[PDB]
């Protein structure tokens, strides 16, 4: 139902805001962007967890969001289902690829 | 002093698709009139011009039009507020609704969504009052801002969400009305009503665009009302 | 039959206050019912009502329905039928409480009960101290009332034929009314609505004047239809001019302005109402306040300005807080149409044509009446009327503020409450023949065929001008006999008037032309009647006969449409639960 | 069958309305952006030499522009979303005045961040 969606969207957004504050933080205070300072930031448990947490957030936030857009603009049932399939698969890919990238560094 | 208009015309027995048409009106320089006055005059010059009107005092909701790109009532929009150097005054039907003929729209879906929220008091009869239901000025005040709506359709037909799902999204007009019975102290079905608005389209298609507020000729505020409904929905389903 | 037929137990023509209440009640009494309306129901004139409903609720102070019955009889100038007025006042409280249970959003006293305001013609103890018995929702009461009745008609699943225009009644070979033909505005289709009961509920006709408080749609359609069907109309000369319409605009400001403590000033700043009506002052009977204002003007004590000749109605002393809460509606109306802020400066007002006291003569049951060749009443079978189109008569020669809405609800309800008995009483009615239905379309066929005739725009303006100058607040023999001549001429022009929109999809010209025929029949009967009554009573004011004449005119006037002649009808003076109030001298 | 007036060109859109159609647009963009950003991130972590190449990819002016836009869309979505959520928690009033006023303050905060994003590139 809709109450559920409303809350999930807004909850994920609060998580994602903190993550952007975190990432904006690192960037705007690390000058010289050496391969070394980069990989060390991204090897830290704190950075790994927060990023996977953020990817799950995007899985949920973006899916609800995209569903709303689609159900406003795409009338024909078949075409809309197809687009939702593509979108969800894309989103799952994102989280899986995140899992391949960071649990590999 | 001359006034010029570009007015939407359509007649299914005569016109291929809808078209604009230029109109001139020799208007009294000194006095200021209302758009409805102009419209009425144009009809003596062109009898075939169809548009709704009744109370001519902004109470009935008959004559909602999109005037210079924005919705309003003809009977209380002064010519002075539309007229600009070297431009025609542009008048077209409320947006989103089927056009029946010229400036007359099919208000069907507008009413259908109104009927959907069950716009009547629902009191389960328990603890009947001796005479009238007793309602304290405190409680009665909560209807102020809601009951005054004239069902003119300006707001709903200026809402994008309503355009795209005119039969799933209730619409500013409808939700204003829904709240009007959600907080009426004499209504006892609040819970039952809210369980009917918990889906993904009825209330939540509203994105706070606020067109509803700016166009309302009775200065009501559906945005706020909708907000109160969301509160109630969270309070209850979360 | 070569025209579609839709059959119902009852066809109610009009979805205003009285139409919606009757429909609602007919429906809940098990019968089927079609509700026709030329506008979407909530756009009926009723929506525009402001002041409230007058009724002995006894909320602001202990009240008594006889006190209210008193005020009304006296207000009517003693030609209100007293049995009907008694039914109305006595039934009222209960009938209004009903609306509150329907959710009508009334305003509230501190203790929770319905708010009542003082209003013109309201006194405790049969002419004593000033009363406050008008129940209200701010000054939007009509809006509140109509929408509530609409909602209730939704809840109740009434069949509503929105935006159908009734053309004319259908009579069977026995002369009984058996439904009406009606034009669907959207598609142009024309249909015969067949009924055992046809309830006229079409409201007033202020648009026969040049300046009125009425909506554009008040064209006395019911009056036209009744006359054309050979059914008499009654007391047509009684037209109530509301003392306070906005000067130059005609849009009404409520009598609730004086009920909350506003008063009238002239150019000299004097509060002239204390002289004209020492007791009730600015809350005297409406006909009296209307003439007072006109005397002030007519001897150069009125004001002028952009609005033209007028009296000033001062409210500013009530304060922003009171004004915005009790009378917000007129705040907007005044700022819009007078460019005057009532919180800071008085409203320019002038008496404006407001309400039609006359109409189709009916019993309390709603059944319409006619007279036989011996002058006696007989019921018109299959025909009923409620609301402003009716002349019950509870208002005689001057209506009290707040009594109209009460009327709508009480008699609408009563018409439904008594419809089943009325139908059994009138017996089965013979079928309309196919040429019976044909005849109803005569008037419409004319317009459709007439391309080259006269401009109806011109005819209408001539008509309103004639009524404005010759049949306004004050009248005289000469004016009225000349007015009437001009009308005959105007009416000839109309029989040759042309329809310039040939089309069938939402053709508003055709409607307004059909409306014009009704403006005519109404204006005409008003004129013949005002010539006929050689006395002054209530609203009707003749210089040449300045006196109320109870010896010859204590009765109703009746316009006989086939002979185009006049006659009288008794005023009822036999109530059931108290004794009559005898006619005495009426001053405020 | 019947015609309707929905000619977007003939209709006034207030700022609150523009603010919102932008918010939806910025979200759809950001959805596509995450995939682009992810692929870039994956490159810059897979080896010392992948990173060198990612540094080189960032050097291209054409990429720097795309990147700035992506970051401007995200900035906008984030800011205006907070505005939305602040109305949802009663921190921002739901009057048409306060709607316009917050929409403008959003645009300013966004331009400011859009420049800081430019610099950071
Ligand atoms: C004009 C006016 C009157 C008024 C008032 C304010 C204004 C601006 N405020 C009042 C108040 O506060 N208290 C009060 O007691 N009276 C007040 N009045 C008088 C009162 O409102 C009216 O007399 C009352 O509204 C009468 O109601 P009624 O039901 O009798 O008439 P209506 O409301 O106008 O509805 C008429 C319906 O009939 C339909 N119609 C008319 N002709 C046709 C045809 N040709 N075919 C099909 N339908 C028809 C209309 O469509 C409408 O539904
Ligand atoms: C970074 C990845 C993000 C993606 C891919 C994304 C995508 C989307 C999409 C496609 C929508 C649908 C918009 C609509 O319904 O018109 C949306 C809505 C929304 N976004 Fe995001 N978004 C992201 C991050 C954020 C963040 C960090 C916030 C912080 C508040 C946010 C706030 C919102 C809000 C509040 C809504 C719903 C508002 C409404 O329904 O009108 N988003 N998002
Ligand atoms: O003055 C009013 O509010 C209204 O005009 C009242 C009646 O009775 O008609
Ligand atoms: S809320 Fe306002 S704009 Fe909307 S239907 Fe009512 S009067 Fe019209
Ligand atoms: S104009 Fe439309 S989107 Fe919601 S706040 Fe409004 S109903
Ligand atoms: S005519 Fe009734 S509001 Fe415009
Ligand atoms: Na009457």
């Amino acid at each position: 139902n809709g109450v559920h969606d409303f809350i999930l969207v807004r909850a994920t957004a609060i998580v994602l805001t903190l993550y952007i504050i975190y990432m904006v933080g690192f960037f705007a205070t690390s000058g010289e962007l050496t391969y070394e300072v980069w990989i060390g930031f991204f090897a830290s448990a704190f950075t790994k967890v927060f990023t996977l947490l953020a990817l799950f957030s995007i899985l949920i936030h973006a899916w609800i969001g995209m569903w709303q857009v689609l159900t406003d603009y795409v009338k024909p049932l078949a075409l809309r289902l197809m687009l939702q399939l593509v979108i969800v698969v894309a989103l799952v890919v994102y989280v899986i690829y995140g899992f391949v990238v960071v649990w590999g560094v | 002093m001359r006034l010029e208009f570009s007015i939407y015309r359509y007649n299914p027995d005569v016109d291929d698709a809808p078209r604009m048409q230029d109109y001139t009106l020799e208007a009294d320089e000194g006095r200021d009139m209302m758009l409805l006055d102009a419209l009425i005059q144009l009809k003596e010059k062109d009898p075939s011009l169809s548009f709704r009107r009744s109370c001519r005092e902004g109470v009935c909701g008959s004559d909602g039009l999109n005037m210079n790109g924005k919705n309003g009532l003809a009977c209380i929009t002064p010519i002075s507020a539309l007229n600009q150097p070297g431009k025609k005054i542009v008048i077209r039907p409320l947006p989103g609704l089927p056009v029946i003929r010229d400036l007359v729209v099919d208000m069907g879906q507008f009413y259908a969504q109104y009927e959907k929220i069950k716009p009547y008091l629902l009191n389960n009869g328990q603890n009947p009052p001796a005479r009238e239901h007793l309602q304290m000025p405190e409680q009665r005040e909560k209807l102020d801002g809601l009951y005054e709506c004239i069902l003119c359709a300006c707001c709903s037909t200026s809402c994008p969400s309503f355009w795209w799902n005119p039969d799933k999204f209730i619409g500013p007009a409808g939700l204003l009305a829904a709240y009007r019975f959600l907080i009426d102290s004499r209504d006892t079905e609040t819970d039952s009503r809210l369980d009917g608005l918990s889906d993904a389209f009825s209330v939540f298609r509203c994105h706070s665009i606020m067109n509803c507020v700016s166009v309302c000729p009775k200065g009501l505020n559906p945005t706020r009302a909708i907000g109160h409904i969301k509160s109630m929905l969270l309070q209850r389903n979360a | 039959m070569k025209l579609p037929v839709r059959e119902f137990d009852a066809v109610v023509i009009g979805a205003g206050g009285a139409g919606m209440r009757a429909a609602l009640q007919i429906s809940q009494s098990g019968q089927t019912c079609a509700l026709l309306s030329k506008v979407f129901p909530t756009r009926s004139h009723t929506v525009s009502a402001q002041g409230g409903i007058t009724v002995a609720l006894g909320n602001t102070h202990e009240d008594n329905w006889e006190w209210h019955m008193y005020d009304t009889v006296k207000g009517s100038d003693y030609i209100g039928d007293q049995d009907a007025i008694e039914y109305m006042c006595k039934t009222g409280p209960e009938a209004i409480l009903e609306l509150e249970h329907m959710g009508l959003p009334f305003s509230r006293l501190d203790d929770g009960r319905i708010y009542q305001r003082p209003f013109g013609g309201q006194s405790k103890n049969f002419g004593g101290e000033q009363a406050a018995r008008t129940a209200a929702a701010a000054d939007r009461t009509g809006h509140a009332l109509l929408h509530t009745l609409y909602q209730q008609n939704l809840k109740n699943h009434t069949t509503i034929f929105s935006e159908w225009y009734a053309l004319d009644l259908v009579k069977n070979q026995d002369g009984a009314v058996v439904g009406c033909t009606a034009l669907c505005i959207e598609t142009g289709e024309v249909v015969y609505f067949k009924a055992r009961a046809t309830v006229l509920a079409t409201g007033g006709a202020g648009r026969i004047y040049q300046s009125t408080t009425n909506a554009h749609i008040n064209t006395g359609d019911g009056v036209g239809m009744a006359i054309r069907a050979g059914v008499p109309v009654q007391d047509m000369e009684m037209w109530q001019f509301h003392p306070t319409g906005i000067a130059g605009a005609g849009v009404l400001v409520t009598e609730g302005c004086r009920g909350e403590g506003g008063y009238l000033l002239n150019k000299h700043g004097e509060r002239f109402m204390e002289r004209y009506a020492p007791n009730a002052k600015d809350l005297a009977g409406r006909d009296v306040v209307a003439r007072s204002i006109m005397i002030e003007i007519r001897e150069g004590r009125g004001c002028d300005g952009p609005w033209g000749p007028h009296a000033k109605l001062k409210l500013d002393h009530l304060g922003k807080e009171v004004l915005e809460s009790r009378l917000p509606g007129i705040l907007e109306l005044s700022r819009t149409f007078a460019h005057v802020d009532p919180v800071k400066e008085p409203i320019p007002v002038i008496p404006t044509c407001h309400y039609m006291m006359g109409g189709i003569p009916t019993k309390v049951t709603g059944q319409a009446l006619t007279v036989n060749e011996k002058g006696e009443d007989v019921v018109v079978p299959g025909l009923f009327a409620v609301g402003e189109i009716a002349c019950v008569s509870v208002h005689g020669a001057n209506r009290l503020g707040g009594n109209s809405l009460l009327d709508l609800v009480v008699f609408g309800r009563a018409a439904g409450l008594h419809l089943q008995e009325s139908i059994a009483e009138q017996g089965a009615l013979r079928d309309a023949s196919e040429s019976d239905v044909e005849a109803s379309l005569d008037r419409l066929n004319r317009w459709n065929n007439n391309r080259n005739g006269e401009d109806p725009v011109a005819i209408r303006k001539a008509l309103q001008e004639c009524m404005q100058h010759n049949f306004s607040v004050f009248r005289e023999g000469d004016a009225m006999a000349k007015g009437l001549e001009q009308l005959k001429v105007i009416r000839e022009r109309l029989k040759n008037a042309r329809l310039d929109d040939t089309s069938s999809e939402f053709n508003t010209q055709r409607v307004e032309c059909l409306e014009l025929d009704n403006l005519m029949e109404t204006a005409y009967a008003t004129a013949v009647s005002a010539n006929f009554r050689t006395e002054s009573r209530g609203a009707h004011s003749r210089f040449d006969f300045p006196d109320r004449d109870d010896e010859n005119w204590l009765c109703h006037s009746l316009y006989l449409p086939e002979s185009e002649s006049m006659t009288r009808r008794s005023v009822n003076m036999e109530p059931k639960l108290r004794p009559a109030f005898p006619p005495k001298i009426r001053t405020y | 069958q019947r015609p309707v007036n929905l000619d977007l060109q003939t209709i006034r859109f207030p700022i609150t309305a523009i603010a919102s159609i932008l918010h939806r647009v910025s979200g759809v963009i950001t959805f596509v952006a995450v995939g682009i950003l992810l692929w870039l991130l994956g490159t810059s972590l897979s080896s010392p030499e992948g990173f060198e190449q990612a540094s080189a990819i960032m050097g291209s002016f054409f990429v720097k522009f795309i990147m700035w836009g992506i970051l401007t869309a995200l900035a906008y979505h984030v800011v205006v979303g907070i505005r939305h959520m602040m109305m949802d928690f009663g921190y921002l009033e739901e009057t048409f005045e306060a709607g316009k006023r917050s929409a403008k303050i959003s645009f300013v905060i966004t331009v400011v961040l859009s420049l800081l994003a430019g610099v950071l590139v």
